[PDB]
């Protein structure tokens, strides 16, 4: 069996203990989409500027880009996890308080 | 036609190796046992034949 | 969660492996050489797992699915892999040269550094007995095989092969020591073999299996992190191979195999009766050191050899089990892995000499100048020298060493790096001012070794003047033990 | 012991075998096969026995004679030991192995060792050449056959022979996983030799292609192997896909269902396809057959133990 | 090696007479 | 078999009447077992589902004694192979106990 | 492992039949009537790294039913580590 | 913060070592540093303030007096 | 008045970069 | 009986150290002898695990199997390349 | 898409394998959680 | 020269473990 | 009395370290393997005998055969009836685990297993394909058709 119980934990007020996905996801704050957004640019160029020179740019920005989605993804998905969570500063609790 | 009967011939006389091969391991097993041989025969069934072996005395 | 800088950095290789085989083996790209293109986004896979790590710092711990199966992750576990990353990532970065320059379409040599990243990534987090030998053996053969990688020249190739077997007899040693103790304690988890092995007292309690054990246990990773009586290749391993391989299995995988040596060795079994070993390896690793510094010429020969007593000079704050001891033997790696990724990029600006020692080595006071001045900081800080980062790192040692009451440990130490700053200055004052010795002239170094040299320069020579952070963290690591 | 009761009939059955095969093949070609030295040729299988016991060496060369003297003794003690574990009916495998399947997997591991060492002993560079590549494809359509077998596997609870053909009274594994009948028989075909895949096998590269030293003894017990090892991976593709001994279940009055006839029926199915395909398809050349043994019948068992593991997990078949 | 390897692959079967079907 | 000897064949052929009767006495033999594995600790609940066990079994050799004596003949033929004959298993189950 | 002695005593008496075997033809008619393949080293280590992961698929074959969902998926990743395995052959061309 | 200065230092030596001359744009982007430098103080602050909860743990591990 | 594709996808997303990064470094 | 199944199996693996002590030379010898030391500690690790009765150590040997094959995958690979041409 | 299509007729067999296990890697993927009832 | 002097020793070694 | 028959796997071992024959290496080897898989089958652990069986001696013991032929070197038991009634087959309970429980330590041989694959992709290539069949690279624009040497 599984649990999502953790060390160190909680040092912030959870909102929802274990989140799913697709609510955890759907919880993006404007600076998740705004860092998920900025890894993924930066994952793009490095992904183009690289494959100038074997003259891959086109497919060498398309899996820059992929790893950048991956990663700006899954870093997004730590910090809105982190937030819903109680681990990270969580100011997303509004959110519960409204709906 | 029954042409193929000639070239089915020694794929029987294979057939009846394989027959062979199966009932002469079988009725020599149960010749020197008196039931047939168990296929699923797990560690319960070892140790059930040990108590039943001495059960018997 | 909690496998996130895991499950990226294994997507992002295969995401990389899969792009670098498609395009290398590309008639539409005329077959171009995927090398630093799948680099750039190799060293970025690094670089967002790092971003990864770093951030889910509450985050790694995050199951208990993995605690008493598979790893635990900590803030040990936690500082000593956005070390890890961070020590990758300065490695891939001073390859860049090596790529271009060097005729190397070989791509795969950077998706292999990242799987052997992983698997150094599954070691800092190793804690259990099998977790530790799987990603010890995934990193060590992702090195064998890329030690083995330059196929024209047979020198690198028997390096390599050397490298293999030695890699794999530590492995059959430390794996033995594993069967001995999982055999004598019927368990493999550091998490259980703690609570058997409190109260063992091999030396007054007779466990002679857990003590073989531990023993072989104790032998394998001396033999991985390379230390003097086992030893035994290590210098033609770090010469024969190719300079950047060489820079990755001589910085990253002591880094881990420390980490790792940290868990079982101070966690999965703490007493006074395995550091003796590791007292003795400390003795002759600074002695070895030492003299062999002295004795070698063959500049990747020197660092070898220079990096072997290093680690000894690691070991003794391993050498008493103090939360002062194991926080100097992690000031140790950090300024041990920072001035080596600084020797290891100096050494690979030179790329125009073939195998060539310190007296081809001469003229960079002339040719370079401002690079003979950061090699003669990197040479000062192994020495030692009071003003600089190295010295720092020896003499927090030694302070360990002294404050747990092992000052024969100390003054071994003392007399080995005054005869390594003896050695060293006489090497700077021969490199600067006499020997100009036939004048080799160099390619320029790239920007990616320029920030490296310059920012670890840096970091040397500006370190006493703000030491707060790394004692901080790396006592935060000995308190998380 | 009663192995002599599962050697010896199979010992004819390879001897008739090769009658089987000249005399299928013939009748495809429009031609009776041999017919004139038995009733219907049934004693030319020991007439061809009886001229190779009679056949006077080439060469005496008993001195080398534990090099490649028991290499073809390996390779036939491996086609027949891995008969063993082979059921012909409910309660006639000679030993019920519980892990039965894998010991299959091992028994062609070995094999590998007596094609490779008979095949050296043979100091014929081409002919070792020709053992070497012969092994290779041997030993690429041996992964594909593996994960056949973890698809059918799955399929089935556990590796016990006697359980893969006792999970099938339902339905065979044929009629679902058709597909997988498809690749198991054209990799049995390419793991043994003789098949559309047999350029190794090619008519004379064949004979030069094993061993330097016939004497007669080596030449039949290589082709005695070749058509056990054939009526093995035949009495393979009855067990696991075709119900290995159970009928169509229809329970006939003029049928009284014995098992061992009807896993004979269903070997000699797979015997005749053995023939019928080696006789209507062109080789594969041995440089297209390995791209067949990686690059199409992997991909597509991978796929089939994903297919096969998938449609039983989400419903609980499993 | 680096040697041209038999591309099975090849345009379309179309029985190709010659220019003399009907009037020479 | 012979006299109710509780062989193995016997044993499991009456098993699933050893569930309808004496799951009382087998149900407290695995609770003791469970509670500490000392074969001593219970050796009276042994004796206990021992003895309406061994008198299950001169129950069932007792009425249908002939069907009960098929039964176990296919299940010493068969080794305790339920599904082998499915024929001896009702005939005995249905003459008298179901 | 009890079933085992039927193929141990298997492996002696085939050893005797295929020695007469071979000594049948003996006693009757008397007196009177390429540098290196390493593809084949390429195809052998890759064998061996897929009897591997066949080696690791037999018990997650037969151990199917309790590992509900959860078995199946780490398998598929496995898998899938394996498909980028055998894809970056496929495309490096050591298939061949 | 100092970080301005050293990143202009590490951009320059950096520049002195590759033997290209002391000039260009990524002397601004040495504020990056100073960004770095503020970040590695607040790391400090951050830390020891993490390492005195550890050595308070630590304070009432070890047998608390006892 | 035009351009060629996979270069100004680069550029818009060197642009996303650093507009992402400076409301990044703003928050 | 278990120290007769690991003093057994100590001993192959002390064979297995001492051909590499000796055959410091020859490498073929090394990298067999490599793979028996991998295989009396991996024989070591079933005979543990039946003698404990745990299963761990038939996990753990399972995956030394599969690492050490591996190993010697790369290993011999390593070694046709020394023997460059 | 016409790139696909020239994938499925010059490589049948791995354009019939990811989808001949795509039925495998989908069914539990999507079609066991919808077999929630 | 012992290393290899040490056939005899490992060789009687394995003979006095079988011994027991 | 098969049981001290290791002694034999004991003396093959000791010959391939002593013995400059790579053929008696190679042959004492797999007796080294078919013993060992002797004893594990003494010891009821089944599946591994099969397994040392299939992955040594098919496998890597058939590479060493390679680098040999090519590239010459020159009463009271008290058995507990409980536990047996549901009997579970090695290969049962090595999944019940390694799939599962243990599935990180089962996911990093994987990783093992494909750098594996990627060494013996990249070490034994051996420029026989795009490593180096590219091309020789030889461009005309940049040449000088050797008018001036
Ligand atoms: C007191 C006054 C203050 C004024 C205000 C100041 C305001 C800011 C100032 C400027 C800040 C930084 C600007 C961007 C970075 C510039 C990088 C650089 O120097 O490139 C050198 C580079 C050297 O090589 P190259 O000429 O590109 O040719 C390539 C070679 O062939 C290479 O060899 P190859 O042929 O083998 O090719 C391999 C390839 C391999 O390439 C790669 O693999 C590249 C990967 C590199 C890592 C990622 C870089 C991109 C993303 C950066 C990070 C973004 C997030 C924020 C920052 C994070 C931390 C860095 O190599 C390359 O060179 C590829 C391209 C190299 C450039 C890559 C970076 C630029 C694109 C992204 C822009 C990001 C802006 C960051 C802003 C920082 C501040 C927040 O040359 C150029 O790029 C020249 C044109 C670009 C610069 C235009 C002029 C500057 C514009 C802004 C000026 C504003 C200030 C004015 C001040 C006035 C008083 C002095
Ligand atoms: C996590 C693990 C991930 C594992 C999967 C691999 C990830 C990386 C995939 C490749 C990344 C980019 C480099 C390769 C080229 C490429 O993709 O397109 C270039 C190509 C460059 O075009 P462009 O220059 O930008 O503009 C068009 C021009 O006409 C100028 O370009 P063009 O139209 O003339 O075309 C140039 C040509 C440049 O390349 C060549 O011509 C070289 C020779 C190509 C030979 C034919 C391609 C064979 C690939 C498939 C192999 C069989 C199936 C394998 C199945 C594995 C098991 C499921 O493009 C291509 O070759 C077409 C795409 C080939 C993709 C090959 C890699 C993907 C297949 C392998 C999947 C592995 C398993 C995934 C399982 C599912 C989970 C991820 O892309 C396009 O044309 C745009 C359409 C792109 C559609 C979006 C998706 C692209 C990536 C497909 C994979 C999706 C999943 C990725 C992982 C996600 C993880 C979260
Ligand atoms: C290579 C590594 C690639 C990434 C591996 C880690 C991904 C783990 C993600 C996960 O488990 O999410 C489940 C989770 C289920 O939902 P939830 O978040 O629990 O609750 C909200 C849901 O609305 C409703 O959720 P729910 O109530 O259905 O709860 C989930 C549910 C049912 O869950 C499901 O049925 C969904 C499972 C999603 C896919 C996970 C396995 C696939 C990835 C690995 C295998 C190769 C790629 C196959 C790709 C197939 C297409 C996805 O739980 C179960 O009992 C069955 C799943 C048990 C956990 C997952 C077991 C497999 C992962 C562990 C092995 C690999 C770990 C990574 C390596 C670590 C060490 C290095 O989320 C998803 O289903 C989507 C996750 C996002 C994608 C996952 C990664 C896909 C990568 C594809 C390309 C790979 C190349
Ligand atoms: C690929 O293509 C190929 C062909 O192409 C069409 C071929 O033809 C064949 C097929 C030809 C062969 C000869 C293959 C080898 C097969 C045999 C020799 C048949 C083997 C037969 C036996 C096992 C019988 C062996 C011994 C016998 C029958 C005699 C022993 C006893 C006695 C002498 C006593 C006899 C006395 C009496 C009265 C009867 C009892 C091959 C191999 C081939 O490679
Ligand atoms: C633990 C620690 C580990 C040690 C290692 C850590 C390093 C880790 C990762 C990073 C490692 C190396 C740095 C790599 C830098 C990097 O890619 O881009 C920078 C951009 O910026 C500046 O050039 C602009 C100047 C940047 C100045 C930065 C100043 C930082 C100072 C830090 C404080 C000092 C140290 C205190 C301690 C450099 O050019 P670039 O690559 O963008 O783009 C080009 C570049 O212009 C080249 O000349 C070439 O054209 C081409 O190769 C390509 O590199
Ligand atoms: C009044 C005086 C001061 C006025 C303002 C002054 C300064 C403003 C500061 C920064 C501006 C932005 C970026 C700074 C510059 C970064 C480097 C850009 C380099 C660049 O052009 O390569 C683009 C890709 O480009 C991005 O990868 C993406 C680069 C995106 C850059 C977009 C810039 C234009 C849009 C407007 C800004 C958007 C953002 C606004 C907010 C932030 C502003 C900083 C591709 O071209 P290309 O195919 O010819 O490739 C180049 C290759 O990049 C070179 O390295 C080679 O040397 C060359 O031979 C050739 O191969």
């Amino acid at each position: 069996n599984t649990d999502i119980t953790a060390l160190e934990k909680a040092q912030y007020p959870v909102v929802d203990r274990n989140p799913a996905f697709t609510k955890v996801v759907g919880n993006f704050s404007t600076l998740d989409y705004l860092r998920f957004s900025t890894i993924t640019g930066i994952s793009v160029t490095v992904g183009y500027l690289s494959g100038i020179k074997p003259g891959i740019k086109g497919p060498s920005m398309v899996t820059g880009g992929l790893i950048g989605l991956m990663g700006g993804f899954m870093y997004a998905y730590q910090n809105s996890a982190g937030r819903l969570m109680g681990f990270f500063p969580n100011d997303g609790e509004v959110a519960s308080y409204q709906k | 036609s029954l042409v193929w009967l000639e070239a089915m011939l020694p794929l029987g006389i294979i057939g009846g190796m394989l027959c062979i091969m199966g009932n002469s391991q079988y009725y020599i097993h149960k010749a020197y046992h008196g039931r047939p041989k168990h296929i699923g025969h797990d560690e319960w069934d070892v140790a059930m034949e040990r108590r039943d072996k001495k059960v018997v005395e | 969660l909690a496998v996130f800088p895991e499950i990226f950095i294994i997507n992002a290789t295969f995401i990389l492996l899969i792009h670098g085989v498609v395009f290398s083996t590309s008639k539409k790209y005329d077959y171009p050489p995927l090398a630093s293109n799948v680099g750039w986004l190799g060293l970025l896979s690094v670089l967002i797992t790092l971003l990864l790590l770093a951030a889910g710092a509450p985050l790694l711990t995050i199951a208990h699915l993995f605690w008493n199966n598979l790893f635990r992750r900590d803030n040990f576990t936690y500082f000593c892999q956005i070390f890890l990353l961070l020590s990758t990532a300065g490695t891939i970065s001073m390859c860049f040269d090596f790529f271009d320059q060097e005729r190397f379409d070989a791509f795969e040599f950077i998706v292999l550094i990242l799987l052997s990243t992983c698997g150094m990534l599954f070691m800092i987090s190793a804690y259990d007995l099998i977790a530790m030998y799987l990603a010890i053996e995934l990193q060590s053969l992702c090195f064998y095989v890329i030690a083995a990688s330059k196929r024209k020249s047979e020198f690198s190739t028997e390096a390599g092969l050397k490298y293999l077997i030695l890699g794999a007899f530590s492995s059959g040693i430390l794996l033995f020591g594993c069967s001995m103790i999982y055999g004598s304690t019927g368990a493999t988890h550091f998490d259980q073999l703690a609570k058997i092995l409190t109260g063992y007292e091999i030396t007054g309690a007779r466990s002679s299996g857990i003590f073989m054990g531990i023993l072989f246990i104790a032998v394998g990773f001396l033999f991985k992190i390379t230390a003097v009586p086992f030893h035994m290749w290590a210098p033609d391993i770090y010469e024969g191979s190719p300079t950047p391989v060489t820079a990755f299995l001589s910085i990253a995988p002591k880094i881990s195999i420390f980490a790792n040596i940290l868990r079982v060795f101070i966690y999965g079994s703490y007493g006074a009766t395995l550091q003796q070993i590791f007292f003795f390896c400390s003795i002759a690793s600074m002695i070895l050191g030492a003299l062999a510094a002295m004795a070698q010429t063959k500049v990747k020969r020197l660092l070898a050899y220079s990096s072997i007593g290093h680690v000894g000079y690691i070991c003794i704050g391993f050498s008493c089990g103090t939360i002062e001891g194991i926080q100097s033997l992690l000031i140790g790696i950090f300024i041990y892995a920072l001035m080596t990724m600084d020797a290891f990029a100096i050494v690979l600006a030179l790329r125009q000499t073939r195998v060539k020692y310190i007296a081809d080595l001469g003229a960079l006071a002339k040719t370079n100048p401002i690079l003979a001045i950061t090699f003669s900081i990197t040479m000062f800080s192994y020495a030692g020298i009071p003003p600089l980062a190295g010295f720092c790192s020896k003499f927090y040692l030694f302070f360990a060493a002294l404050g747990c009451g092992a000052y024969f440990l100390a003054l071994v130490g003392v007399v080995t790096s005054v005869i390594g700053c003896f050695y060293y200055i006489r090497l700077v004052k021969r490199m600067f001012f006499d020997t100009p010795r036939t004048w080799i002239l160099y390619e320029p170094m790239d920007r990616n070794k320029s920030l490296l040299l310059a920012m670890t320069s840096f970091f040397i020579t500006l370190f006493l003047l703000y030491p707060s952070p790394l004692f901080s963290v790396t006592h935060q690591m000995a308190l998380s033990l | 012991a009663e192995i002599l009761g599962i050697i010896l009939p199979l010992l004819l059955g390879v001897a008739f075998l090769v009658l089987a095969e000249r005399k299928v093949m013939a009748f495809v070609q429009r031609r009776k096969g041999p017919d004139v030295v038995g009733s219907f040729g049934l004693l030319q299988p020991l007439a061809d026995g009886l001229k190779l016991i009679l056949k006077e060496p080439i060469s005496p060369s008993s001195a080398n004679f534990f090099l490649f003297r028991m290499a073809p003794v390996a390779t036939f003690m491996l086609s027949l030991v891995a008969w063993a574990v082979v059921p012909f009916d409910y309660g006639m495998v000679l030993s019920d192995l519980n892990i039965g399947l894998l010991y299959l997997f091992a028994i062609s591991s070995l094999g590998v060792y007596g094609i490779i060492i008979a095949g050296w002993s043979s100091n014929s560079k081409y002919a070792f050449l020709g053992a070497l590549r012969s092994a290779a494809q041997m030993v690429s359509y041996e992964v594909s056959i593996g994960l056949i077998l973890i698809t059918v596997l799955i399929c089935v609870g556990s590796c016990n022979l006697s359980e893969i053909v006792m999970a099938q009274k339902q339905i065979w594994f044929g009629i679902p996983l058709f597909p997988v009948l498809v690749m198991f028989f054209i990799s049995c075909l390419a793991e043994t030799n003789r098949a559309p895949f047999d350029l190794p096998e090619a008519e004379a590269e064949l004979v030069a292609g094993y061993n330097v030293e016939y004497s007669s003894m080596g030449f039949a017990l290589f082709f005695l192997g070749e058509y056990a090892n054939m009526i093995l991976m035949s009495g393979l593709c009855t067990l696991f896909f075709l119900g290995g001994w159970l009928p169509i279940l229809d329970l006939p009055i003029f049928k009284k269902i014995p098992g061992s006839i009807w896993f004979s029926i269903k070997v000699l199915f797979f015997l005749f396809l053995y023939i019928w395909v080696r006789a209507a398809f062109p080789r594969y050349r041995y440089d297209q057959l390995m791209g067949l043994g990686w690059k199409v019948f992997l991909p597509l068992s991978l796929a089939w133990v994903v297919s096969v593991s998938g449609l039983l997990v989400t419903f609980q078949w499993l | 090696a680096a040697a041209a390897a038999a591309a099975a692959a090849a345009a379309a079967a179309a029985a190709a007479a010659a220019a003399a079907a009907a009037a020479a | 078999t012979g006299n109710p000897i509780p062989t193995s064949a016997v044993l499991t052929a009456s098993a699933k009447h050893i569930g309808m009767r004496c799951m009382p006495e087998n149900v407290a033999f695995l609770k003791c077992k469970k509670n500490d594995p000392n074969p001593e600790k219970c050796l009276d609940k042994g004796r206990d589902v021992t003895r309406c066990v061994l008198g299950l079994l001169k129950d069932l050799h007792q009425k249908c004694q002939k069907e009960m004596d098929d039964y176990v003949g296919c299940m010493y033929y068969y080794t305790n192979e339920f599904d082998l004959c499915r024929k001896e298993q009702e005939a005995f189950e249905k003459v008298c106990p179901l | 492992m009890l079933e085992f002695a039927p193929i141990f005593i298997y492996l002696v008496i085939s050893l005797l039949v295929s020695l007469i075997l071979l000594g049948v033809p003996f006693l009757f008619a008397s007196n009177s009537s390429s540098r290196f393949d390493i593809r084949f080293y390429l195809v052998s280590i890759l064998f061996l790294i897929f009897d591997l992961e066949v080696t690791f698929f037999f018990p997650w074959a037969v151990s199917l039913n309790k590992i509900d969902l959860f078995g199946f998926w780490s398998m598929m990743a496995f898998l899938f580590i394996l498909t980028i395995g055998f894809l970056y052959e496929w495309k490096r061309g050591a298939l061949d | 913060m100092v970080g301005a200065l050293l990143g202009l230092g590490t951009q320059m030596y950096s520049n002195a070592l590759r033997k290209l001359p002391y000039m260009r744009h990524p002397w601004e982007h040495v504020v990056g540093m100073g960004l770095g430098a503020v970040f590695a103080n607040q790391l400090v602050k951050w830390d020891v303030k993490l390492k005195e909860d550890l050595d308070v743990m630590l304070a009432k591990a070890r047998a608390a007096n006892e | 008045v035009s351009e060629d594709k996979n270069r100004n996808y680069a550029v818009v997303a060197g642009v996303v970069a650093i507009v992402g990064s400076i409301g990044w470094y703003l928050k | 009986d278990l120290i007769k199944y690991f003093t057994f199996s100590m001993i192959i693996f002390i064979l297995g150290i001492w051909g590499i002590l000796l055959n410091r030379r020859n490498i073929l010898i090394m990298l067999m002898s490599i793979e028996l030391m991998l295989l009396a500690v991996n024989s070591n690790f079933l005979v543990f695990s039946v003698s404990l009765d745990d299963m761990m150590g038939q996990v753990f040997a399972l995956l030394v199997l599969t690492v050490a094959a591996a190993e010697s995958a790369i290993g011999l690979a390593i070694f046709v390349i020394t023997f460059r041409v | 898409m016409e790139k696909l299509r020239m994938f499925v007729a010059q490589e049948p067999v791995v354009a019939a394998s990811c989808l001949i296990g795509g039925v495998g890697l989908f069914l539990p993927a999507v079609v066991r959680p919808i077999l929630d009832s | 020269g012992f290393v290899y002097h040490y056939a005899f020793a490992m060789l009687l070694g394995l003979t006095l473990f079988v011994t027991f | 009395i098969l049981s001290v028959l290791s002694s034999l796997a004991l003396v093959s071992g000791l010959m391939v370290v002593r013995a400059k024959n790579p053929v008696h290496s190679v042959l004492f080897f797999i007796l080294v393997f078919c013993d060992t898989s002797g004893l594990l089958l003494l010891l009821g652990l089944d599946f591994f005998a099969m397994i040392f069986l299939v992955v040594y001696i098919g496998a890597i013991a058939v590479l060493f055969l390679f680098v040999v032929m090519m590239f010459h070197i020159q009463s009271l038991r008290y058995t507990v009836y409980a536990g047996k009634v549901r009997s579970w087959t090695n290969l049962e309970t090595l999944g019940n685990l390694l799939y599962t429980y243990y599935f990180v330590w089962f996911l990093v041989p994987s990783l093992i297993l494909l750098v594996a694959m990627i060494g013996a992709i990249v070490l034994t290539m051996h420029r026989t394909t795009k490593v180096k069949r590219q091309d020789v690279f030889r461009r005309n624009a940049i040449d000088f058709r050797r008018t001036i040497m």
